């Protein structure tokens, strides 16, 4: 049992699907806005992962012009959904901060 | 306090003839042109 | 290089814009595909489309006579070289009986060669280039090459 | 509309620019007669009576 | 090699309208911004042909405007064209800022505060147009706007008298209030070309927020094509509302000549300053009342310093979309009460709408934007 | 300003796309479009629509509060 | 400077485009013609008749 | 987003710059009371009166 963090996880599960990223084929990390720190991250991921993350793009921008969405088959599961980039800019984050950290001495 | 009201309407209706056959000929010409992209599919084949 | 005849060798090779291009008739029963294809840099494929089918429409509205002599010159000098040895030769029997269902001899190729003027080439690039539909391949660094509706614009002139 | 008139219409007018322009131009002169007139004599049906032109006979010298 | 690229003039046409890589998936919200263009420059030919035959004097300013609709050679026509272009210039910049809103357009920081500076330029060009007929809403308008920067602290009346020209919006003020119209059209068009250079920068934004550089086509034909047809509606909405409906967005008062003496029983400003003149009346104080006039506009400068969420668009963020059609919706009531007397029912919730526009940018959109990136595990 | 061959690197993906010679420009202008038309309007109207009813209906209360509070009923 | 104009495939060249040319002209004319309202040259158009007395 | 800019050679920093941030308020200052003409502040300036009653 653990009857509060799977409603706490349910309203997410919910959220997940009232976003509708998913129904674009879209993984929550294609989503984030480009700043230097996510810029980063980008450059900073291995060729398989990159040119994933393109295709999905591609294929949202695609059906984002023709207006639509996928089947829902197809769709991307909230539990199938791959955190790809967050350790890479979890990690340009940390070297940014010893940066800024460095330079208040 | 308004003279022109019949010139107006008169060329209301020719406006609206105009359009007519105007808007879905404009429509037809973008849909057209568009259709190049509205059609395309996509595959991606990664390697190995 | 730049002293080149064809304006498209040479615009090429003057501003490089190009590593190799080739023309081509590839020929099947009843249809076929006539255009070009090149290779080039990622930053030289817009300008070697509009270079190209600038050259197709140049042919198709204005070809003028010397060109055209150049034209059927390489084409006989082409022909009369090809047909050099046992190998090229049993190779043209063999294919000639299979489309043209006999051997067309060469006092006829310069027949047919030598009718062509001015006029013809114009005529007959018009019948096949102007205002038609291209197929277009592409592929590696592409990002730059034309969309098919710009590709399509390039197959006419507003000027003609 | 033995091979199409679409198809004859752009083989004899279309194929080239300025055969095609020349179409519009010699169109759009055709086209104003045939409409300028022809949306005013649905203006009349709509107002058949109340209007000057209508009316003129009335006070003739 | 090509004649369209590489000319000093050519080339600079090419890059902005030709050649330009564009995003594939841009909504008709994207058709606004040369919709402006087209409105900017309708308002620059029909505004001419009126400057020829109207005068500037109060002796002749009124009766110009109906020699225009009555002697003049299609007159009616220009003259209703530039009334209703003006507003349908409006509906333009607010269909416009509204998109850049919910898309996060406003991250591009200089094109959008440039975006910013032309509205404002652009309202106080129409503010200064409809005081030129000299009718009655002109003139009362006119005093109930200018009355207001007598409230500026130590700065007060000084500053009001100068724009004047006097102790009243008098002879002076119509005339000057002309030059002041004529030029201003220019400068917006100037501040118009740099708005297009900062955005060429970046290129456009998109429906998803998601970078587009992936999937990038050329703005001709695609975006040549589709803006000529939103044009088309454009034409279609601005030309029934001119050969149709001529006053319908037009107050009665603006048909009398102006009496300095004779007040009208209500102030009514073109609809595209009614929600601001809510804004502003809602609040008592003098000072108080022109410095939120003043806020409900500059607050878009502040939108930017004001962004909460991972994600850049409102495309995916469901809270957020709530949040925003609760700011157009209660900017429909804004507009309504500004339409309104000062009376009971209009009093309460015009101060409670006022309250709303600002909670709403300034503290419930920044809140939804942080529980929507915690919602993600962001 | 940016220009194509510079915006940014691309591997792996085919596009295949149709001369509009070719093809026809509503190719299923009302079964497609009518289904997706709803489709997009079911995706927003609880999103959209609620504001709008809550000012409607503040809009047609406000306006009869306003005229049903200047004329009396006593003395 | 204009001796270098004068040649053979510059005789071809004029001859190529002349057809053209002439037609733009067409369009020009009709287009001047159409635009202006010429009654000099359209009261002898056997439909376009708005001077219509 | 301002923690990033609150340590020792920021403090440093401000203390380097301050006379000179100061002395621009004085040019200012003196600026603007020159170019209005705010007698309010010029009366009491021991040359400076154009004023002379
Ligand atoms: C007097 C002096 C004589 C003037 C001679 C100079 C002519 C130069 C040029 O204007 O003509 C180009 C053009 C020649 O084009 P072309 O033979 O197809 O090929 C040229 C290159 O390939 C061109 O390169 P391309 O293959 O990339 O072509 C694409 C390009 C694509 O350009 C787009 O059309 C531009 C659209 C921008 C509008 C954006 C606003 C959005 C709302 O189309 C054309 O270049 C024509 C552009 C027309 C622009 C409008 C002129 C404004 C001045 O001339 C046309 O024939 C003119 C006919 C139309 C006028 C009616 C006839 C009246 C007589
Ligand atoms: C009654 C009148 C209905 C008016 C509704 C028009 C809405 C557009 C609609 O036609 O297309 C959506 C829809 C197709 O949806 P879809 O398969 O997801 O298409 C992909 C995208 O929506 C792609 O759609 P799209 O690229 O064909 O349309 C995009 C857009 C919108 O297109 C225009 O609205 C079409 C122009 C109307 C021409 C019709 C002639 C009427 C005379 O075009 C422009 O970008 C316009 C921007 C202008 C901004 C407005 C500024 C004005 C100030 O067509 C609907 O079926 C038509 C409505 C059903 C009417 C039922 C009555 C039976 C007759
Ligand atoms: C103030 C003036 C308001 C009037 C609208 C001015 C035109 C706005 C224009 O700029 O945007 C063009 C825009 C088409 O742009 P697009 O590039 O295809 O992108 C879609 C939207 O940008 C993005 O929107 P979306 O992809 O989430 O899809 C929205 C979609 C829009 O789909 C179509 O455009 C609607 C065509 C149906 C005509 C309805 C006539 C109303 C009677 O459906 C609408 O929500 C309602 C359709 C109404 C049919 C259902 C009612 C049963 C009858 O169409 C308008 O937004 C439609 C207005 C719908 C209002 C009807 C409310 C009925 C309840
Ligand atoms: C800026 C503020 C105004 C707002 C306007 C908004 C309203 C929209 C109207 C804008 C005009 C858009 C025109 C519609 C686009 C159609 C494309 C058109 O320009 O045709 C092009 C070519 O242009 C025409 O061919 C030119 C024809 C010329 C006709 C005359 C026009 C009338 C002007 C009169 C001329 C006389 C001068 C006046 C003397 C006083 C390309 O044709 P295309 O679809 O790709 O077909 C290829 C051609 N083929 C068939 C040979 C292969
Ligand atoms: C410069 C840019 C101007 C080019 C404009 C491009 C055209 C835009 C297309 C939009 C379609 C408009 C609907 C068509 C309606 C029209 O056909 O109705 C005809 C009707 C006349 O009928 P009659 O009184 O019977 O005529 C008597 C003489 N025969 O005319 C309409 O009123 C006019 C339509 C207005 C469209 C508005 C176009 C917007 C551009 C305005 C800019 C004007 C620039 C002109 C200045 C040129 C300087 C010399
Ligand atoms: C004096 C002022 C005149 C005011 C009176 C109003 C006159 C009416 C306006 C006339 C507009 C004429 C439009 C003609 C445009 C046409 O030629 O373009 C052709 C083109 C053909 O396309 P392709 O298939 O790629 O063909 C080429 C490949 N071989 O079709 C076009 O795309 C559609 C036509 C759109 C019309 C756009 C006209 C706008 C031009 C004005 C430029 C303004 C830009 C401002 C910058 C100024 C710097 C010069
Ligand atoms: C200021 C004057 C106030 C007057 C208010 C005007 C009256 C309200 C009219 C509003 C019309 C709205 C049209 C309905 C369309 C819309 O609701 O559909 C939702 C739909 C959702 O689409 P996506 O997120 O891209 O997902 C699509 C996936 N397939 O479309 C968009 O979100 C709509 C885009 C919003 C643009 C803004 C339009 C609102 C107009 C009001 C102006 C905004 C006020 C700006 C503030 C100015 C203050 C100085
Ligand atoms: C601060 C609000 C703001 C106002 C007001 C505004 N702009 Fe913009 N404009 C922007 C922003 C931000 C963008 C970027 C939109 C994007 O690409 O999604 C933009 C985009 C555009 C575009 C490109 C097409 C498009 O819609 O994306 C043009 C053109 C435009 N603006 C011109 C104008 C004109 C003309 C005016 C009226 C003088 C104006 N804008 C008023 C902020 C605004
Ligand atoms: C060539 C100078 C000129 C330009 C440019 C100009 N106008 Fe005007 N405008 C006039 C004149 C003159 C009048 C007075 C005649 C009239 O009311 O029709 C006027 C009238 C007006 C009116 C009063 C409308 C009415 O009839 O009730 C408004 C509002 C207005 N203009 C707004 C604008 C806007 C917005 C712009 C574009 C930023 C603009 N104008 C462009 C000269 C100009
Ligand atoms: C001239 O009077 C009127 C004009 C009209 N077009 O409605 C209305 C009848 C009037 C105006 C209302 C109104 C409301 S709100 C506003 C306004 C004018 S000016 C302005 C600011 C935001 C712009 C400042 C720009 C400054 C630059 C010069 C830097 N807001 N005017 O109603 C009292």
């Amino acid at each position: 049992v653990s009857a509060s963090s799977r409603w706490l996880e349910k309203i997410r599960k919910w959220y997940y699907n009232a976003a509708g990223f998913n129904k674009l084929g879209l993984m929550r990390d294609d989503t984030i806005h480009e700043n230097d720190d996510v810029k980063e991250a980008i450059r900073r991921l291995p060729e398989n992962l990159y040119d994933d993350r393109v295709f999905r793009i591609k294929r949202a921008l695609d059906l984002s012009m023709r207006q639509q969405i996928l089947p829902k088959e197809q769709w991307t599961k909230y539990e199938e959904d791959k955190s790809y980039l967050e350790p890479y800019l979890k990690e340009v984050i940390r070297e940014r901060k010893e940066r800024e950290e460095w330079a208040k001495k | 306090a308004e003279p022109e009201h019949d010139h107006r309407k008169r060329m209301g209706l020719k406006m609206l003839l105009m359009m007519g056959l105007l808007l879905p000929l404009v429509y037809a010409m973008k849909r057209h042109k568009w259709s190049v992209l509205k059609s395309r599919k996509l595959a991606y084949r990664p390697p190995k | 290089g730049a002293h080149l005849s064809s304006p498209l060798a040479s615009i090429a090779a003057t501003n490089k814009l190009c590593q190799s291009f080739q023309t081509f008739n590839i020929c099947y029963a009843d249809t076929g595909l006539l255009g070009a294809h090149f290779v080039c840099d990622h930053m030289s494929i817009d300008d070697m489309m509009f270079v190209l089918q600038g050259q197709w429409m140049r042919l198709c509205t204005s070809a003028t006579e010397s060109e055209v002599l150049r034209g059927k010159n390489l084409l006989r000098n082409a022909l009369v070289s090809h047909l050099d040895g046992t190998t090229p030769v049993c190779e043209d029997i063999g294919r000639s009986l299979l489309t043209y269902g006999r051997r067309i001899p060469l006092a006829e190729w310069e027949s047919r060669i030598a009718e062509v003027d001015a006029r013809v080439v114009r005529e007959v690039c018009s019948k096949y280039f102007y205002d038609q539909c291209p197929a277009v391949a592409g592929f590696g660094p592409i990002e730059q090459l034309p969309d098919y509706n710009r590709i399509r614009s390039g197959m006419f002139w507003l000027r003609f | 509309v033995a091979p199409t008139l679409t198809a004859r219409l752009y083989s004899l007018l279309f194929r080239r620019t300025s055969t095609f322009a020349l179409t519009i131009v010699v169109g759009a002169l055709f086209f104003e007669r045939a409409f300028d007139q022809g949306a005013d004599a649905i203006y009349e049906h709509i107002n058949e009576g109340k209007l000057w032109k209508h009316i003129k006979h009335k006070y003739e010298n | 090699t090509n004649i369209r690229k590489s000319h000093p003039l050519m080339k600079i046409v090419n890059n902005a309208f030709i050649d330009l890589p564009a995003p594939s998936n841009i909504s008709s919200w994207w058709n606004f911004g040369s919709l402006l263009g087209i409105c900017l420059i309708l308002q620059i030919l029909t505004g001419l042909f009126l400057a020829m035959h109207y005068t500037s004097d109060t002796t002749t300013a009124f009766s110009s405007v109906t020699h225009i609709c009555r002697d003049v050679n299609y007159g009616w026509i220009i003259r209703y064209m530039h009334a209703n272009g003006a507003s349908m210039f409006f509906i333009c910049l607010y269909m416009h800022v509204g998109r850049g809103l919910y898309y996060g357009s406003y991250t591009f920081l200089e094109t959008w505060n440039i975006g910013v500076i032309l509205l404002l330029t652009v309202m106080a060009t129409a503010f200064m147009g409809y005081v030129l007929p000299w009718g009655q809403m002109s003139f009362w308008g006119a005093t109930v706007i200018t009355n207001l920067l007598s409230a500026i602290p130590y700065i007060g009346t000084n500053l009001v008298e100068w724009i004047w020209g006097g102790f009243s919006v008098d002879k002076a003020t119509l005339t000057r209030f002309f030059a002041f119209h004529f030029i201003l059209p220019f400068i917006i068009m100037a501040i118009a070309m740099v708005h297009l250079l900062f955005l060429h920068e970046t290129g456009s934004n998109n429906p998803t927020g998601i970078s587009s550089d992936v999937d990038k086509i050329p703005f001709h034909p695609y975006y040549t094509i589709k803006d000529i047809l939103g044009a088309l509606l454009l034409i279609l909405a601005l030309m029934l509302l001119v050969l149709f409906a001529p006053d319908l967005l037009g107050d009665p008062d603006n048909y009398t000549p102006a009496n300095p003496l004779n007040t009208p029983p209500h102030i009514k400003p073109e609809w595209y300053f009614l929600f601001a003149y809510a804004i502003l009346r809602s609040i008592p104080n003098k000072l108080g009342g022109v410095l939120a006039l003043a806020f409900s506009i500059l607050i878009l400068a502040l939108i930017p310093l004001l962004h909460t969420s991972k994600q850049r668009s409102m495309m995916f963020r469901p809270l957020s979309q709530c949040l925003f059609w609760a700011l157009v919706a209660d900017l429909l009531t804004l507009t309504w009460i500004g339409g309104q007397p000062v009376e009971h029912p209009y009093i309460t919730i015009g101060q409670l709408a006022s309250v709303l526009y600002f909670l709403l940018i300034l503290v419930l959109m920044p809140t939804a934007g942080t529980i929507e990136n915690k919602l993600l595990k962001w | 300003g940016r220009q194509f061959g510079h915006l940014t690197r691309v591997r792996h993906v085919i596009t295949y796309s149709l001369s509009p010679f070719e093809q026809r420009a509503f190719p299923h202008y009302f079964s497609k479009g009518i289904p997706n038309v709803l489709r997009r309007t079911r995706a927003c109207i609880l999103r959209v629509a609620p504001p709008f009813v809550a000012f409607y209906l503040v809009y047609t209360w406000g306006t009869q509060e306003f005229e049903k509070s200047k004329r009396k009923n006593p003395a | 400077m204009l001796t270098r104009f004068l040649g053979p495939r510059y005789r071809q060249l004029a001859r190529n485009w002349v057809p053209t040319a002439g037609l733009w002209g067409a369009v020009g004319a009709v287009g001047l013609v159409w635009a202006t309202d010429w009654r000099l040259i359209l009261d002898w158009v056997p439909y376009i008749n708005g001077k219509f007395k």
